[PDB]
This record gives C-alpha cells, structure tokens and sequence, in this order.
C-alpha cells in the first residue's frame, strides 16, 4: 500500500569528448516510467511505461523543457564544483541527484527527499524537515548559500508536498493493474553436494514484484544470517526480480534447515525444506 | 512530473 | 577518486530449456564511475544487438545496468558476460552457470 516516486539525475563530464552528458530517469516504486538523455538524436522526455503514454503534449513538452534547462544548469554546476575543489580541467566528474516522495496507503506524504553526490561522495541533502540543508564540506557550503538565496528548499518543499504526491496518486491510478499488483515469488529449494560431508542448499525466488523481499535460512528454527550467502536481487527484464539465499549444511542434517520467504504478493509467509 | 529546474550548484 | 568495481551476475530471465526461446541477462551493479563495457559472448564471440536498461543508481550512489538479448539455449552452446571497467586491469569474463 505504500508507494514512492523518485527521479534520478546523472551529469557526467568528459573533457575532450564534448559537453557533459545529462541523464534523467523517473521511477514509481520499482518501475521506470520516463527517461531523458541529452546525447539522444532528439533530446526529449520519453515514455518507458505504457500507463504514462496517455499524458498529453503539455506534459511531454514541459518535462522536456525542465530537462533541457537542467542539461545546461548541470554543465554550469560541474564547472562550479570543479572550481570548489581546485580540480584540473582534465579529469571526468559526476554529479548525481535523487529526489522524490513516499506516500502511505492512503496517499498522504510520509517524507520527501533531495540528495546530491559528487564523484560518488555525499555532497548536500535536504533535511527531513524540507526546509534546511546538510552540507558535507566547505565546498557544499557554497552551494548551500546559493540555494538559500534561491529559496531552493522552499520550492522543493512545495513540490514534494504538492506536485509529487498528486502526480504519484495519478500514476498509481493510471497504472493500477501493474503498479498496485504485487506478484508473489515462485520458490523452490535445490541441493548441490560439495563433498562427502557437506552440501549446498539454495532457496530460490523468481518472478516477484516489487523487489522488496525477505529470504532467510533457519537451523532448528534459528536464523543463519552469519552463514547465508545472499545474492543481490536482480531484474529479470520483464519487470520482475530474482533472488537466492544459500547455506552450506552437513550431509544428513538437511531437514533441520528451513527457508523462509516474505513478500507482499504472498497470502502467507512461506516455509520450505529440501524435498529429495 | 519533474520538479522545476533548480538553481545551479 | 572514489572507484568501485562492478558486481556481475549472468542468468536467464526464465528457467533454461534447450530449444526454447528465452532471454540471457547480464546485470552489472555496485560500480563507480559509470563508464562500463559489457558484452554478451556466445561460445566466446560477441553477440550483436544486445540492449541495455537506462542508467540508474542505488542508494549508495553506485550504478547498475542490465544487458540482455533474446536467445534459445542449446546443450552445446556456451554463454558468458565480458565486462570492462576502469577498476579492472583486464576484462572479466563470467560464464553462464545454468544450475547456478
């Protein structure tokens, strides 16, 4: 029932290989729905989910304009930040930005976000109160005083409490059949021996949406967190995700081990054993 | 919908 | 100055069935900065017309991408993913392990 909209900006300079690239993508929960790449033939906000296609020309024109303005502003900002750190003109650098809103099941704002990084290091973030900034160093303090002068925090609060929540509610309705449908994982347990005395038990989860899931192994009903290999959750390419947890067990002791699965699409949480 | 273009860093 | 090397997983969208169409996925994640070279290999040779997801990043700011192409597995054909990144001294090759 809880939901989020996030936009992600990446601005990467490439000295000697043209002007910095600006890329903007939008997600609702784990579903991408829009993209903008300043390297494209015709740079425009483009759809990436069917339920956004129905928006009208004003929408696509406005979002493209914001993104084309952002392209030039992020180029100015990469040069500024290069100055703030006394960096030469030869290296490549990256600004990343993430902002958006979380809403609860009723659709009321839980909290807003706006955070920036430079070359992968935290740089400046809007505080949870949507009205003050946390700067990471004396360079980001310059950005902070520019943003205080620009009433950036105030404009973002208005957006995060207004347009962000309102459009998210609109998107969750227009795409309810997918955005509001949780697909349970298909599960099974496998057994690969490693030696005469030990075997690998692997618990599999496939075809689930959204990506949030809990997979755990237990031994005599007690968690094996230290000993579980948890692969990172991975996209299948069809909107769904995949994951597995693996534990190495003594031969013969397999039945003291249960795999536990929690996912929003599941009627009940699952308990699984190896079934030879 | 995107937020409006913010100020340069 | 802060660089992270890619994690690589090679797998299929659906469970593998010889003779049946499927998709081969190479998901690279956890890396920084964003420039990366990913090729899908069929018996050691690059596959044409691989597509990839749009660039995004995780909470910790590291990037991820999914490279995918349609394929129908046979028993003889071997698949792999070949990744190069500034953090890597030479391209890393990760084989598709079917049972995984």
């Amino acid at each position: 029932g809880s939901h989020s909209m996030r936009y992600f900006y990446t601005a990467m300079s490439r000295p000697g290989r043209g002007e910095p690239r600006f890329i903007a993508v939008g997600y609702v929960d784990d579903t991408q729905f829009v993209r903008f790449d300043s390297d494209a033939a015709s740079p425009r906000m483009a759809p990436r989910a069917p339920w956004i296609e129905q928006e009208g020309p004003e929408y696509w024109d406005r979002n493209t304009q914001i993104s084309k303005t952002n392209t030039q502003t992020y180029r100015e900002s990469l040069r500024n930040l290069r100055g703030y750190y006394n960096q030469s003109e030869a290296g490549s650098h990256i600004i990343q930005r993430m902002y958006g809103c979380d809403v609860g099941p009723d659709g009321r704002l839980l909290r807003g976000y706006d955070q920036s990084a430079y070359d992968g290091k935290d740089y400046i973030a809007l505080n949870e109160d949507l009205s003050s900034w946390t700067a990471a160093d004396t360079a980001a303090q310059i950005t902070q005083r520019k943003w205080e002068a620009a009433r950036e925090a105030e404009q973002l609060r208005a957006y995060l409490e207004g347009l962000c929540v309102e459009w998210l509610r609109r998107y969750l309705e227009n795409g309810k059949e997918t955005l509001q449908r949780a697909d349970p994982p298909k599960t099974h347990v496998t057994h690969h021996p490693i030696s005469d005395h030990e075997a690998t038990l692997r618990c599999w989860a496939l075809g689930f949406y959204p990506a949030e899931i809990t997979l755990t192994w237990q031994r005599d009903g007690e968690d094996q967190t230290q000993d579980t290999e948890l692969v990172e959750t991975r996209p299948a390419g069809d909107r769904t995700f995949q994951k597995w947890a693996a534990v190495v067990v003594p031969s013969g002791e397999e039945q003291r081990y249960t795999c536990h699965v929690q996912h929003e699409g599941l009627p009940k949480p699952l308990t699984l054993r190896w079934e030879p | 919908h995107l937020a409006s273009s913010g100020h340069s860093y | 100055m802060i660089q992270r090397t890619p994690k690589i997983q090679v797998y299929s969208r659906h469970p593998a069935e010889n003779g049946k169409s499927n998709f081969l996925n190479c998901y690279v994640s956890g890396f920084h900065p964003s420039d990366i070279e990913v090729d899908l290999l069929k018996n050691g040779e690059r596959i044409e017309k691989v597509e990839h997801s749009d660039l995004s990043f995780s909470k910790d700011w590291s990037f991820y991408l999914l490279y995918y192409t349609e394929f129908t597995p046979t028993e003889k054909d071997e698949y792999a993913c070949r990744v190069n990144h500034v953090t890597l001294s030479q391209p890393k090759i990760v084989k598709w392990d079917r049972d995984m």
